[PDB]
């Protein structure tokens, strides 16, 4: 199936460098609430 | 069958949009997907394996039935390819010289 | 009755701003949504108010609502698109500022 | 106020000490945290651009700010410095 | 009396690392902070140790403490800023690597 | 070891099957998790003292012995260094 463990967990979403995000930091570690 | 606000993942970029926006153009690819078995990502958002940067414009065309390109956009041919994949005939002609 | 801090979701980009900022410009689109008492707006799964527009361009729309002015980044490649977003939200003065 | 202040600036979450916010008298952050609106999680809320607050917060710490190499938003950061009323930081940003 | 794995909060960015890693550089600021000589150090709402510094750049500080070297991203705009963080944490050799 | 091991890498929690960690013989994670010291956090999760974000692509390699990265990956050099720590010889070759 298209939805399967190895298939589902492959699709990791990350923030593409669109506009300001291209030059502003996005990854520093885990977020705090 | 679908919520009012749909969670989309296009090439790794998360997008939120109304269900009405996806079906705004009948007989289109996005219309065929969400018209009353789909692919979903790790977090449960519907997944589209296409260019994440170019999907912004494609999604805006569904909103307004028109699209303003960025200033000095020389990748129009590339945006045309995405328009063909999503099956938006009128947008393809707007991008075709 | 609205909270002092409004949680917005614009096209998948989450923004926080004060209720006073949304109604800062009368007769605007955001003013219509947040000014009267309603019993109806569109919200996502987490309860955040949803605007079905480009989330990245909302950064500059929201900054205009705060200051009635907007400094763009150096070499901003989407001045023309931001004007279209300003027109949708019905901000006449901001559209004027963006027209050369 | 606690020793570690939990801030929410326009949707960007920042932690800093209470002493850091009030380090510069008669600035806006000084007026706010000198003996308020809070978000859903109880964090103190600043209604400004969250991405630029990182450089405002770095100024309060060191009284100087090294910007990234080709930082496209010096003019925008100056506007944030003016809002928070940081005269010396505004001086550093004008040529 | 610190645990083997320390929970760090740097400007709102949460970090986990081994306690031995924090004292890897003698006479450094992190050396002065976590050297047993643990309830007096400032903590956040959840009890995690708090560092009042830039959270995004601290990611690369921990790689230096681990490896005695730091591979930066292919395109990096903040080498000068990281050097300032290295100076604050008192890492002389890391400042040398970042100074051209 | 349980069927699903809970790992803490630099503060980022990951869930994975024991079989994935031991998929590559003579690897660092293989030496750690081969049924035959370890450090756990406050919640009893095994701790790896490395950068948490880059472990995502190392974990995809351990599963499939392959990794398709995005077209604009800004930290190829760092992932090469992280692969070196976990001792994945074929993966480091792929990035060179
Ligand atoms: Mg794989």
């Amino acid at each position: 199936d298209i939805n399967s463990p190895e298939h589902i967990q492959r699709r990791l979403s990350l923030q593409l460098p669109i506009l300001h995000h291209a030059y502003l930091p996005s990854i520093g570690g885990v977020d705090a609430s | 069958m679908f919520p009012e606000v749909v969670e989309l993942n296009v090439g790794g970029q998360v997008y939120f949009t109304r269900h009405s926006t996806l079906i705004s153009i009948p007989h289109s690819l996005l219309w065929k997907m969400f018209s009353p078995d789909l692919a979903k990502d790790s977090k449960g958002r519907f997944f589209i394996d296409r260019d994440g940067f170019l999907f912004r414009y494609i999604l805006d065309y569904l909103r307004d039935r028109q699209v303003v390109l960025p200033d000095h956009f020389p990748e129009k041919g590339r945006l045309k390819r995405e328009a063909e994949y999503f099956q938006l005939p009128d947008l393809v002609k707007l991008l075709t010289p």
